[PDB]
């Protein structure tokens, strides 16, 4: 789990892209770790304010009836 | 409210707010809160105006 992914150094994002495609990493000692048996989930705070803006778009209405 | 400066352009709405507690207006104007917002408050600048309009559009109170 990668919480607060929206607030992170840009260089960390470069590592993440490598993991998603290559599927493995190598540390400073040269040993290679595996990621073919893991699930990556990242939690971002962005878009939540957009969702609540849809909830407060009208006085007493929301957008939950729209298609997912 | 349109009028000459100092003739009571802002004082006209002043008495309406006080009469709200005494229910001196009709039922259509009853249960309504009147807010006198200064023009100096307001993309970034229009966000406050849009939020105020949105919260008072579908409400009507």
């Amino acid at each position: 789990l990668f919480d607060e992914i929206e607030k992170a150094h840009p260089d960390v994002f470069n590592i993440l892209l490598q993991v998603l495609d290559d599927g493995h990493l190598t540390d400073t000692k040269g040993r290679t770790v595996d990621f073919r048996n893991t699930i990556i989930i990242m939690t971002s705070n962005v878009g939540a304010q957009e969702l609540q803006d849809q909830r407060f778009a009208g006085f007493g209405g929301s957008s939950d009836g729209q298609d997912y | 409210l349109i009028g000459e400066p100092g003739v009571g352009k802002t004082a006209i709405a002043e008495g309406l707010a006080q009469a709200i507690v005494n229910n001196e207006v009709p039922e259509t104007l009853k249960d309504k809160r009147v807010m006198s917002l200064d023009m100096g408050t307001v993309g970034e600048f229009e966000e406050r105006l849009k939020k105020v309009m949105e919260e008072i559009q579908q409400a009507g109170n």
